[PDB]
RNA sequence: UUCAUCUAGACAGCCGGACGGUGGCCAUGGAAGUCGGAAUCCGCUAAGGAGUGUGUAACAACUCACCGGCCGAAUGAACUA
């Protein structure tokens, strides 16, 4: 088991993410446009689905 | 498979010591005893011959894992001992697993039994008639022991406070209820301290860590780094015995034999 | 037949009853698995000093199997159900409609007991007059 | 919009133009509930007015000159501040200004004004909160039934803020280490402003 | 161990494992003999949800009898009465519908004019003059 | 849309000197001096009163002017790296198999070894860069310290760290084993 | 001997249940039967309504008195003829009850309600039996909040 | 291009409060802002929705609209090609 704080650290890397609806991609939890130029910058963005 | 599906009886014969029968809060005769052991399945699955096993029988060994402390079936299967009002008697396995994997320093080890212990007292606590009441599992009481089954290796605390008084001549009875909990020994003064008081600085360590599990961790370090010089050193000031070929063994392979 | 055929035929399923004894942490998963199999929850108590809960619910036999497993997954095993027979419920679809939810399980009856697929309708048996 | 503001503009007008004097109350993590408690206890004795710092600055400059004994109120109208006019005794005012006092819940990741040191007494609750006590490495051993604490542990230091599990127990415990209150800063009376103590 | 309804054999056991242990008992030393495991056979009940819209009528084979009926759906609670014994077969008519009129609702003429229980000669289905 | 000048402001504090060539940039402080070479950028620095720079794009586009903020910030950077230095703590963070973290030497290249994370038998091994000083702290547990001038160093070097220690093969969200930056401040406390 | 509080729900004039007695008046250990039927004593007045009752546990001595609420008192002050709760559901409550009540429930509120004139809590309990949907003064609600506050149905500041 | 906020202090940033009637009505086995239908109210108000989400079996506990504290000059939104 691990500590709250450093599961919440854990948590801000791995988890509290955004995800492109488009390509798929990792981005900050509060980016407005996928970084990705396949996807031509989509606007079109989704919270990273959290566990259970 | 590895598992157990069924609950088999087997006898066992069981000699002791006198010292011993009289520390005994029950009406016995003699020096032997008979015990008439059952090996219950753990799965919820087999859960009905747990309770077959546990109406045939009055007292429980509650086996519990220091890696995994208190698990769901650990709930279950010591509620039902509780319900047909049979004594547990607790024992934590597996602390080899948590000195070579967890490796575990100084006071995490303690920590784990004392959130053990009172996760299994919590069990205990709720679904205990108004019978008994002391029906609570305490170390200190001598009422849990601590080991490896895999290892073949277990020890109680009541074990370690009757091997200091062959050595050191200090008291049993009131350090067998000591060595447990907040006990510090204070070394450089000679008094038994109730409380870490910050040992004006460097916080010392307690009688727990410092008498009970220090002596097991010098024997893990030494055999786990390959100390061979440093190995029979412990040895005669642990008080065993050597054989013709158990000496020419390496680590990992030398608490098999020691412990 | 001709007078069962008319009176909007209809089929009715058991339902088991089944009191569950699970702890104050899992009793939400019983609910989800419940909710998963038209599980219909009766009533829930405590068991005075123990957080364990004891959840009394109506689960259809047709949807009950493979019950307790997802019931032990979802509850992490904290979960011990008991199950018996309580009482026989009507489904509210048309048994004679082959699509229907109804319709589905007659039709595999029909299927495996050597029978017709289509089963005859209410001309057959009704003499016109 | 500013329209609405030239009301609070006259109203503010009005309060100041009819009661006596006022206070320059310190308003800092005092609740709505707070706020109504201590107003509902001065029905009539004094009202309490709080707003938009820069506007109660504007409004005051534009009355200055008018009323210029105000001058003196600008520069301590300064952080989350409110204007308690009345016309009654000081001494007691006070009092009643400075009289509601709550033990805040302990919040998690908040600053911790002192020490947080939990004791070895009995608490009365079930055994089943037993889960947060562990959590914490605090010793708890079961007695009559309840969760009675073996050792003096402190969870959260000085300073240090309170973490989210340590703020868990702690509201268990019904335990906190800080209490607000609505503290003071000024006081403006008649024409002179002295501090309030 | 027991026998359905549906005329199955039907061992039942705690879990998935304890199941799979238990029928590899049976298969390997309890019976001796290779056997195959499927999901039980659910058995259903047949009823009626309305009034037989339009009179059921069937004529004989030498065109000489014909019968006209209808079909009604029998209330839940006089349901469990007939299967709880409340409503016996056995009974006398005109005494046991002293029982069946004032707790339940039906009038007195139809309960007399009772012929038969179905099926099994004491089910909870009902053939009224 | 071609700004016909934009400025920022470089502060420069008592103790340090900013000798400054074409776009070579060295910063003297009392902890030591960095360089940074910004010959890709075509800004212009000039000194107003030996405490303050200003560097001013002329006819620069969106584009042009957004990276003369960032040379603000890249000076500033080291400014502040030679007078506060730069502290980077790291936690580490491990469900069962405690992260075996320690300081190993081969060839004297002042290697951080990683062991049993997610109890893998692979070492793991992430250099240490010139610059950047590694201590384990006590008083907290599984603490590793990262200490510089330069903030591109120091950042970067924790990064090697995070970024060796991912998680493969399994569900990132449940399995969140790694080493992870929990403070990014200053060497001096409070300043 | 200590007054420790509880709040329950439960319908006016009907009994309890352990159900939701035991997670609460089961480790104090009160005999949830005999609370039962001290609830349906407190509720006794407040027949077929839900209503708080208070429990002054002071060492098995619960209170069963009745929290006052302006829901179950303007539905308490429509009169409202016994209702069948199993023969349908989703009965309505509806009414036309005057200004006085709303006066009188007022006057139990004004106690703990912030409404320092008896006007301002007349309109929160009134503005309550907008929500329940009743009838004031063969008017709606708000027209007689809005009456209220154009000074015609000038309330009695008693 | 149009419409908005703005030194009577705009956006962003960080911090504080986010109430009371009231667990609004009805339903629900449980539904307390947050499974649902409908009602979208009042008081205190600088301000708070019969609630923005997370969350609980149901509570709770955070969170957001909403209003403030710090800084002081611009900013935001929707469209056009
Ligand atoms: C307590 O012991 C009981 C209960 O567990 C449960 O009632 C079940 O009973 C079996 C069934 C009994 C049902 C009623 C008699 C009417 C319909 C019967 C069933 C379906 O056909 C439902 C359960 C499950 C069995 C089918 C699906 C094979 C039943 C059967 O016997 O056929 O198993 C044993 C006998
Ligand atoms: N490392 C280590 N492993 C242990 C220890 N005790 C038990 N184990 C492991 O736990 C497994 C299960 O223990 P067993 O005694 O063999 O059987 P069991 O515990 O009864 O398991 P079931 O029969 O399924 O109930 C063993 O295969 C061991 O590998 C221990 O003290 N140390
Ligand atoms: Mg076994
Ligand atoms: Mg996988
Ligand atoms: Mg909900
Ligand atoms: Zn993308």
């Amino acid at each position: 088991i691990i500590e709250p704080s450093l599961k919440a650290l854990a948590s801000k890397y791995n988890c509290d993410k955004s995800v492109c609806r488009k390509c798929y991609a990792r981005l900050p939890p509060r980016a407005t446009n996928c970084r990705k130029r396949k996807c031509g910058h989509t606007n079109q963005l989704r919270p990273k689905k959290k566990l259970k | 498979r590895g598992i157990t599906i069924k609950s088999t009886a087997i006898s066992l014969y069981s000699e002791m010591s006198d010292e011993d029968v009289k520390e005994i809060k029950q009406k016995t005769d003699g020096n032997s005893f008979l015990i008439n052991l059952i090996d219950s399945p753990g799965h919820v699955d087999f859960s009905s011959e747990v309770t077959a096993a546990l109406r045939v029988t009055d007292g429980a060994l509650v086996v519990v894992d220091t890696i995994e402390g208190v698990c769901v079936q650990t709930e279950t299967v010591l509620r039902q001992a509780l319900g047909e009002r049979i004594k547990p008697v607790v024992v934590i396995n597996k602390v080899d697993r948590a000195l070579l994997e967890l490796q575990v320093s100084k006071e995490d080890l303690y920590q784990t039994f004392a959130r053990t212990v009172e996760s299994v007292n919590v069990i205990v606590s709720t679904y205990a008639d108004e019978v008994l009441g002391d029906v609570q599992v305490y170390p200190a009481r001598g009422t849990v022991a601590f080991g490896s089954g895999l290892h073949g290796w277990a020890f109680t605390i009541r074990q370690f406070a009757t091997r200091y008084a062959k050595k050191f001549g200090v008291d049993k009875a009131k350090m067998m209820d000591r060595l447990w909990g907040d006990s510090f020994f204070n070394p450089k003064t000679k008094k038994w301290t109730n409380k870490d008081t910050d040992a004006e600085g460097k916080p010392l360590e307690r009688a727990f860590n410092m008498f009970i599990l220090d002596p097991i961790f010098r024997l893990f370090t030494a055999i786990m780094n390959f100390k061979k010089d440093e190995i029979p050193v412990l040895l005669e000031k642990l008080e065993i015995v050597l054989k013709g070929d158990e000496k020419d063994l390496e680590g990992k392979a030398l608490l098999k034999v020691v412990m | 037949y001709a007078g069962f055929l008319l009176a909007d035929p209809k089929i009715q399923e058991p339902v088991f009853l089944v009191e569950i004894q699970c702890p104050e942490q899992a009793v939400g998963g019983i609910y989800s698995v419940l909710n998963k199999k038209r599980g219909q929850v009766v009533s829930e108590e405590q068991r005075p000093g123990t957080p364990l809960f004891t959840v009394k619910a109506y689960l259809p036999v047709n949807e009950s199997f493979g019950f307790t497993g997802e019931l032990r997954q979802a509850t992490g095993g904290q979960a011990f159900p008991q199950m018996v027979f309580d009482h026989w419920s009507t489904l509210g679809s048309d048994p004679l409609d082959p699509t229907s939810k109804a319709g589905e399980i007659v039709l595999a009856a029909r299927k495996r007991h050597g029978m017709k697929e289509e089963v005859p309708g209410w001309q057959e048996y009704y003499d016109k007059l | 919009i500013r329209e609405k503001k030239a009301e609070y503009f006259a109203k503010l007008r009005e309060y100041l133009e009819e009661y006596k004097s006022l206070f320059v109350v310190g308003v800092d993590n005092v609740s709505s509930q707070q706020m109504h408690e201590v107003r509902k206890e001065l029905r009539g004795r004094a009202v309490v007015l709080m707003g938009k710092n820069t506007m109660v600055r504007r409004a005051i400059r534009g009355f200055l000159s008018d009323l210029p004994d105000f001058e003196k109120l600008l520069p301590f109208v300064k952080g989350n501040v409110g204007f308690v006019f009345t016309n009654e005794p000081l001494t007691e005012i006070k009092n009643v200004i400075v009289s509601n006092r709550v033990a805040a819940p302990a919040r998690a990741g908040a600053v911790a004004p002192e020490d947080i040191w939990v004791r070895a007494v009995n608490t009365g609750m079930e055994p089943g909160k037993t889960s947060f006590f562990q959590a914490l490495g605090v010793p708890t051993k079961i007695a009559r039934g309840t969760i009675e604490i073996v050792s003096d542990v402190k969870v959260v230091d000085a300073g240090n803020k309170v973490g989210q599990s340590e703020a868990s127990l702690l509201n268990l415990l019904n335990i906190s280490p800080f209490t607000f209150g609505l503290t003071v800063v000024q006081v403006y009376d008649n024409g002179q402003v002295f501090p309030s103590s | 161990t027991y026998m359905s309804e549906s005329g199955e054999h039907i061992v039942a056991g705690t879990g998935e494992l304890h199941l799979e242990i238990c029928l590899q008992d049976l298969e390997h030393d309890h019976a001796g003999v290779p056997l195959k495991i499927s999901p039980p056979v659910v058995a259903y009940r047949e009823t009626v949800e309305s009034e037989s819209s339009q009179t059921a009528l069937s004529k004989s084979p030498n065109k000489h009898n014909r019968i006209y009926l209808k079909a009604e759906p029998i209330d839940e609670e006089v349901s469990l009465a007939i299967e709880n014994g409340i409503i016996n077969p056995r009974d006398d008519f005109k005494a046991r519908a002293r029982i069946m009129a004032d707790d339940y609702g039906w009038d007195v003429t139809d309960a007399r004019k009772i012929w038969c229980f179905g099926p099994d000669g004491n089910g909870p289905n009902l053939v009224i003059d | 849309m071609k700004y016909i000048q934009t400025e920022q402001q470089i502060e420069v504090p008592e103790g340090v000197t900013v000798s400054i060539k074409s776009r070579i940039v060295k910063v003297v402080g009392p902890r030591g001096t960095l360089t940074k070479n910004l010959k890709h950028i075509d800004v212009t620095f000039t000194k107003v009163n030996n405490q303050l720079i200003k560097v001013a794009v002329h006819n620069g586009g969106r584009k042009h002017v957004a990276a003369l903020r960032t040379v603000k910030s890249l000076v500033d950077n080291m400014i502040t790296g030679v007078t506060k230095g730069y502290k980077y703590k790291m936690r580490y963070v491990y469900a069962h198999f405690p992260i075996n973290v320690n300081i190993v030497e081969k060839d004297g290249a002042k290697f951080i070894e990683v062991r049993n994370f997610l109890g893998d038998k692979k070492i793991r091994n992430v250099p240490v860069r010139d610059g950047v000083t590694i201590e384990f702290s006590t008083n907290v547990k599984d603490e590793i310290v990262l200490s510089g001038n330069s903030v591109e160093d120091v950042s970067q070097n924790a990064a090697d760290l995070q970024q060796i220690c991912r998680v493969r093969n399994k569900d990132i969200r449940k399995f969140l084993d790694g080493i992870y930056v929990s403070h990014k401040g200053f060497i001096t406390e409070d300043l | 001997n200590e007054v420790k509080y509880l709040y329950l729900r439960a319908v006016g004039g009907e009994v309890g249940a352990s159900a939701a007695l035991a997670p609460k008046i089961g480790p104090l250990g009160l005999s949830p039967k005999k609370v039962g039927e001290d609830i349906a004593k407190a509720t006794k007045e407040f027949k077929g309504i839900k209503v708080t009752v208070q429990l002054k546990i002071q060492n098995r001595q619960a209170a069963a008195s009745v929290v006052p609420s302006a829901s179950s008192l303007v539905i308490t002050a429509l009169k409202e003829p016994p209702r069948d709760r199993k023969k349908d559901k989703n009965v309505k409550h509806s009414g036309n009850i005057q200004l006085d009540e709303i006066i009188e429930i007022a006057r139990q509120m004004r106690d703990k309600s912030f409404g320092r004139t008896l006007a301002s809590v007349t309109k929160e309990i009134l503005g309550t039996a907008q929500s329940v949907g009743c009838r004031v003064d063969f008017k709606n609600p708000h027209d007689i909040i809005e009456g209220i506050n154009a000074g015609e149905i000038e309330i009695p500041e008693n």
